């Protein structure tokens, strides 16, 4: 299996700062690198496929960019609606994998 | 426009098979791509499989064959079926399209003796 | 559009298909040279009522909806017209979904008849990409 590595595990910030968030893979997965957000209480919401495809529906201060096996998802001017728990998920290969994750919370 | 929704026990006694069930409305679950999905304690999340448009199923190895996901097209509902659960399956499980862009809304399910 | 071989090779290897799914590069381009001979504006008309749009030629009865083709089921939740662009990332996008099923590479006929069981790493060879 392709392991998916995240950092930082937890990440503090001040409400309008930016931050960027990573990802790392065992192998490379080209562009199959995928982004979600769980909030308290909640299902995973998609927000980036495809390393840098947007979605229709989510705010566009997210923003996502890599390939191979360095990956990241920037966030332009945290809202308080942005905190919660961040993974990264590939498909290029099966058992799909998800990163251990990063919690944003408020500085 | 698609709906999910989970059902089942919230409780199960160790080596029975938990069963669960999806049902979908605003599209027919035949032959749509549907998964399953758990979150451990400690946010770790573990796809588990998919059923496909020819009615193929990918499962997790970490699961060592002990599940099984099955559709019925009459009632527009897709199942969940493990087998011999322990401890280490105590988990929020979800129901999600292949897509990845509708979700249920999650059930949590203890597996103890009791 | 009608790409090169090289070109083609390259593009796709940006949008993530070497190695998808265990298909390697080569399946690609031996398909879509077979499917459309590297035409993203390239259709078929069949014989059931659904038509094949672009480069990989998706079908209009079950991955993209063109309005036109009965039992449309748009697998792919995509208009077909959406794949008759140069751009290929829509194409790709459905093409990911497709060979995620069981069949795999299978739904593509010219590539069963054409691809599969010959040397494919000879179609990304003599290339920079």
């Amino acid at each position: 299996d392709i392991v998916l590595t995240q950092s930082p595990a937890t990440l503090s910030v001040t409400p309008g700062n930016s931050v960027s968030l990573s990802c790392r893979a065992s192998q490379s997965i080209g562009n199959n690198l995928h982004w979600y957000q769980q909030k308290s209480h909640e299902s995973p919401r998609l927000l980036i496929k495809y390393a840098s495809q947007s979605i229709s529906g989510i705010p566009s201060r997210f923003s996502g960019s890599g390939s191979g096996t360095d990956f990241t998802l920037s966030i332009n001017s945290v809202e308080t609606e942005d905190f919660g728990m961040y993974f990264c998920q590939q498909s290029n290969s099966w058992p799909y994998t998800f990163g251990g994750g990063t919690k944003l919370e408020i500085k | 426009d698609v709906q999910l929704q989970e059902s089942g026990p919230s409780l199960v006694k160790p080596s029975q098979t938990l069963s669960l069930t999806c049902s979908v409305t605003g599209d027919s679950i035949t032959s749509a791509y549907w998964s399953w999905i758990r979150k451990f304690p400690g946010n770790r999340l573990e796809y588990m499989g998919y059923v496909s448009y020819s009615g193929s199923t990918y499962y997790n190895p970490s699961l060592k064959s002990r599940i099984s996901i099955t559709r019925d097209t009459s009632k527009n509902q897709y199942y969940l079926d493990l087998n011999s659960v322990t401890t280490e399956d105590t988990a929020t499980y979800y129901c999600a399209n292949w897509d990845g862009d509708y979700w249920g809304q999650g059930t949590l399910v203890t597996v103890s003796a009791a | 559009k009608v790409f090169g071989r090289c070109e083609l090779a390259a593009a796709m290897k940006r949008h993530g298909l070497d190695n998808y799914r265990g298909y390697s590069l080569g399946n690609w381009v031996c398909a879509a040279k077979f499917e459309s001979n590297f035409n993203t504006q390239a259709t078929n008309r069949n014989t059931d009522g659904s038509t094949d749009y672009g480069i990989l030629q998706i079908n209009s009865r079950w991955w993209c909806n063109d309005g036109r083709t009965p039992g449309s089921r748009n697998l792919c939740n995509i208009p077909c017209s959406a794949l008759l662009s140069s751009d290929i990332t829509a194409s790709v996008n459905c093409a990911k979904k497709i060979v995620s099923d069981g069949n795999g590479m299978n739904a593509w006929v010219a590539w069963r008849n054409r691809c599969k069981g010959t040397d494919v790493q000879a179609w990304i060879r003599g290339c920079r990409l």
